[PDB]
């Protein structure tokens, strides 16, 4: 289990999980708010 | 002293000597002693202002609701007309606050240096700790014990929370704070934040 | 053929 | 050492000595090789046992009673949809706060074993339990049956663990039966008992 | 208004473009059955187009002579949210990232072989460091005043 965690801590795997999570967040934000050219909150 | 979270070890630099020390610094801002001193003075003055602000924006609303005086809400005070234009009052405040705040900053930078009165040389302030001038600022001559300092710090923190709540809960709902409390007391289960907006 | 296309737009 | 195991004739893993309550040497995937992993898994299993046991009781008692004419409680699956005196989100928030306080206390106990055994408001109260996952004290052990000889304690813990495991399996079975078939679990049980031959999952 | 531009809720080319797009969609909508899934998809597309045009009109943009909105990065108070309001936000987030990375590097400078910690990240220390960037301006300003930002 120690070496499994160590391998999952390697650079490519951590990078791909991080980028997948970020892409999912961006995709969900763009789906919830369809399109926007300016910041209208303030 | 106490712990803000049981099962967690307090940071080393916070040794409980300062008034109101509970070892709460998860993000570790006060690692350097100079930062610690600066933030101590900030937490003092920031918050000594907030208590007065909160009392001023709350008590008149209660007095108006019970009906002795008719005073505009804390938001509409700026829209009201006074004896002088807002610009002149702002300039007067700017000059006076410039003077007093530069005096305080000079005291903080070099403790025990600006105690003497510039105009009347004979008068002066007795020596003390930075942030608690005492002397003429203490006419009733109360005892500056540690318990009083802890009480003041706790009240200041509560004032911070009260002011933030006031501002944000007016932003979401245009109704005033005391009227918001009365509305919630009308029916707690249908008038909370979740139920309405 | 319509159901196959609709499978993408279910949400 | 020579306790019965899940697969007779096989060798149990080296990290399951047998001192833990309710042990049978069942860990083919090696998910608890590290010690802290073992502690976390033990705590998670105990909490899951208790929660699933309460859930199984609260699902299978009212439904069986409603099979008789004693009560009229609605089905467990539609309980969330039925209306109440307040919107669901407010109840969720209140439950979140109330359970969050207790969960924070339990987590603080897990990280530091003996730091939350004192009542903060009135310091005269205390919790006498001296094991993680077994708080003891008057609030959680009013009858005092928790304290006793190590052998009896181990036996009682084994009974609790086995009941919890059976409860988890029963709860998952009830959920899957409801989604797959679409009828109350007692109705499925009676239908199976009437015709054990054809009244199966295959149908 | 500014630089000889027309408000986007008053121009006509905006409406003409909207009509052209709507007609283009409705031309393809007619082909399929009204109850079929492609009809629902095309109706959703039409609704999205109408909502986008209405939002653009209501947000106070400025179309040009040819009919498209124009961004103003000048600094006028009526366009705070066009460039300046988003940009500051970006900087904040961007600063966060940078700060966090820098901290992590220092956190591994003590050990004898930091290369192993660079190619194989550790999650506990990184998770401790990640949330310290929420207050990055204050820490950065204090470090700049103290003088620990620049090597000597
Ligand atoms: C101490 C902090 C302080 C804060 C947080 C506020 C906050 C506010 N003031 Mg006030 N003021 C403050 C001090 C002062 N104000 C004024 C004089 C005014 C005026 C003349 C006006 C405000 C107005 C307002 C509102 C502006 C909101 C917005 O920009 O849209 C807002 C509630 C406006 C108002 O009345 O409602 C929007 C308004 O026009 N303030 C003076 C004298 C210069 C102050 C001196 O410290
Ligand atoms: C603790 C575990 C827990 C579990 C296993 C379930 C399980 C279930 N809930 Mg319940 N709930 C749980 C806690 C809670 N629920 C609700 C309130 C609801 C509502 C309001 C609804 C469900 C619904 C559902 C069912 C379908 C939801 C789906 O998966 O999509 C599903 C059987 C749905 C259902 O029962 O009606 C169709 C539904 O919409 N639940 C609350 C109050 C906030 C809970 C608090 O812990
Ligand atoms: C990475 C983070 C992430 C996050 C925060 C969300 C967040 C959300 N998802 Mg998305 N989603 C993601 C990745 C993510 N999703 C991925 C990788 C998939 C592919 C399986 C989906 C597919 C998906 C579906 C199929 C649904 C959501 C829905 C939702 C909502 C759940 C309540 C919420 C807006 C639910 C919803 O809001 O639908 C209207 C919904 O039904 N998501
Ligand atoms: C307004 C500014 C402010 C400032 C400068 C301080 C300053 C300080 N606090 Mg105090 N405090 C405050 C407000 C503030 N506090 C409030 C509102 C509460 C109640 C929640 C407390 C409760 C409190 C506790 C319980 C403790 C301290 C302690 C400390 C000291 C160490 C931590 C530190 O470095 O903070 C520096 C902080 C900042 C630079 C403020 C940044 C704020 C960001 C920009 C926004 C926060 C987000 C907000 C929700 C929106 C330091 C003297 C510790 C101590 O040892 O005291 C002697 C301690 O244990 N404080
Ligand atoms: C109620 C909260 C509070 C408390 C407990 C303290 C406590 C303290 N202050 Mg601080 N202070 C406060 C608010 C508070 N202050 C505010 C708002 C300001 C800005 C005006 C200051 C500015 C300040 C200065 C300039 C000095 C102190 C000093 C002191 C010490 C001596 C005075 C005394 O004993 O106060 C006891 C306080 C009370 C019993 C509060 C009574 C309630 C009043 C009357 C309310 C009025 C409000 C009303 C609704 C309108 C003591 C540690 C002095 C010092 O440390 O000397 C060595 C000193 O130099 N304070
Ligand atoms: C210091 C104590 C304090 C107190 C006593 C109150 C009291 C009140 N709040 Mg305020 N509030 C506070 C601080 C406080 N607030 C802070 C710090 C915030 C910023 C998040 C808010 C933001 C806020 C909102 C957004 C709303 C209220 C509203 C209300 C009322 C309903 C309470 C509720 O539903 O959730 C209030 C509590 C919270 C949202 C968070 C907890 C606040 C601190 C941590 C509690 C200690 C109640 C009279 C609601 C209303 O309008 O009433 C009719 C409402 O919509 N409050
Ligand atoms: C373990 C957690 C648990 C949970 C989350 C629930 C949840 C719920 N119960 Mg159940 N229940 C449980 C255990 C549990 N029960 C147990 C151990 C029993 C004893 C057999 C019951 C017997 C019971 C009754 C008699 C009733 C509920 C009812 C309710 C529902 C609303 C009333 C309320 O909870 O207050 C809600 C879905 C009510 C209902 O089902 O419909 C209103 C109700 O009348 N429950
Ligand atoms: C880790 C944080 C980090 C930081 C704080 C800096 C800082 C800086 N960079 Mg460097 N850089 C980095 C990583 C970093 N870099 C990486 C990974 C590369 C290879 C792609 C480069 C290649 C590079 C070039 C080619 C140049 C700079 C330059 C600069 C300077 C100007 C700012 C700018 O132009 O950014 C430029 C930024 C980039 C092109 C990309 C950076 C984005 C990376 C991917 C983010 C950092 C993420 C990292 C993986 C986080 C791990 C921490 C986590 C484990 C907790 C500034 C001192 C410029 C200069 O020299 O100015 C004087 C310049 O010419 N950088
Ligand atoms: C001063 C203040 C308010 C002052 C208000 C005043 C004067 C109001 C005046 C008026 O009303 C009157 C009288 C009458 C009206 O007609 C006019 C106005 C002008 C409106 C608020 C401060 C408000 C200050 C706030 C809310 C600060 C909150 C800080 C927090 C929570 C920090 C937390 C942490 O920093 C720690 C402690 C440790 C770290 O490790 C972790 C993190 C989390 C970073
Ligand atoms: C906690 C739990 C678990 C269930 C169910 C839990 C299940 C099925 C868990 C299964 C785990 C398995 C199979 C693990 C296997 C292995 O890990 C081992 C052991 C060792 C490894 O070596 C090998 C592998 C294979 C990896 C269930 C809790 C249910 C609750 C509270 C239900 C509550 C309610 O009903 C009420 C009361 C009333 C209703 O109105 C509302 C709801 C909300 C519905």
């Amino acid at each position: 289990m120690r070496d499994l965690k160590t391998y999952l801590s390697v650079a490519p795997v951590i990078s791909t999980l991080w980028f997948a999570a970020l892409a999912g967040l961006l995709i969900e934000i763009n789906r919830l708010f369809p399109d926007a050219l300016i910041f209208p909150f303030f | 002293k106490g712990e803000w979270l049981p099962g967690l070890a307090s940071p080393d630099y916070l040794t409980g000597s300062l008034a109101g020390d509970n070892g709460f610094d998860p993000l570790g801002l006060a690692e350097d002693p100079e930062n610690l001193k600066w933030f101590v003075q900030a937490e003092l003055v920031h918050g000594r202002w907030a208590m007065l602000g909160v009392a001023g924006m709350l008590l008149p609303e209660v007095f108006t609701k019970i009906g002795i005086i008719n005073v505009p809400e804390w938001y509409d005070a700026g829209k009201e007309q006074y004896f002088a234009s807002s610009s002149t009052l702002f300039v007067i405040e700017f000059i006076l606050f410039h003077y007093v705040e530069i005096r305080r900053w000079q005291d903080i930078k070099n403790p025990g240096s600006v105690n003497q009165d510039p105009i009347f040389k004979q008068y002066s302030l007795p020596k003390g700790e930075v942030g608690y001038p005492g002397g003429i600022f203490n006419p009733l001559n109360f005892a500056p014990t540690q318990e009083a300092k802890e009480k003041e710090l706790a009240n200041g923190r509560l004032a911070m929370l009260a002011f933030l709540g006031f501002v944000v809960q007016h932003n979401v709902t245009g109704k005033g704070p005391f009227e918001n409390l009365l509305q919630h007391l009308s029916d707690p289960w249908h008038n909370t934040i979740v139920q309405t907006f | 053929s319509g159901a196959n296309f609709a499978r993408a737009f279910t949400v | 050492p020579d306790r019965p195991i899940w697969f007779p004739g096989s060798t149990p893993p080296e990290w399951l000595d047998g001192s833990l309550p309710g042990d049978f040497g069942f860990d083919p995937l090696g998910l608890s090789s590290d010690p802290d992993s073992l502690k976390w898994n033990v705590q998670a299993e105990i909490v899951h046992c208790r929660w699933a046991m309460l859930g199984a009781a609260g699902i299978f008692i009212p439904e069986f009673l409603t099979k008789i004419g004693i009560l009229n409680t609605p089905s467990w699956y539609t309980a969330g949809e039925q209306e109440y005196f307040t919107d669901k989100t407010t109840l969720f928030v209140v439950e979140l706060i109330l359970i969050g306080w207790a969960e924070g206390r339990r987590w603080a106990d897990i990280i530091k074993p003996g730091s939350v055994n004192t009542d903060p408001v009135f310091p005269n109260n205390k919790l006498t339990g001296t094991d993680v996952g077994y708080p003891g004290g008057l609030w959680f052990d009013p009858l005092g049956w928790g304290s006793g000889s190590p052998a009896k304690l181990k036996e009682l813990r084994t009974k609790e663990i086995k009941n919890g495991r059976l409860a988890m399996l029963a709860v998952m079975g009830a959920w899957f039966q409801h989604i797959y078939t679409g009828t109350g679990p007692i109705d499925n049980l009676f239908a199976h008992l009437a015709d054990p031959g054809h009244a199966t999952i295959f149908a | 208004d500014i630089s000889g531009l027309t408000p986007c809720k008053d121009s006509k080319q905006f409406a003409k473009r909207e009509k052209q797009q709507i007609k283009k969609l409705e031309s393809s909508l007619k082909l399929y059955a009204p109850e079929s899934a492609p009809a629902l998809a095309l109706n959703a597309q039409i609704e999205k187009t109408k909502r986008r045009f209405d939002n653009y009109g209501k947000y106070g943009l400025l179309c040009g002579s040819d009919g498209l909105p124009h961004l103003i990065v000048n600094g006028d108070q009526r366009h705070w949210g066009e460039f300046i309001t988003p940009g500051i936000l970006f900087l904040y987030i961007a600063g966060w990232i940078g700060w966090v990375g820098r901290s992590y590097l220092i956190a591994i400078s003590g050990e004898k072989k930091p290369a192993m910690k660079e190619i194989i990240i550790d999650v506990p220390l990184a998770s401790r460091i990640i949330f310290r960037g929420f207050i990055w301006p204050v820490a950065a300003y204090r470090e700049f005043l103290n003088g620990d930002l620049i090597a000597k």
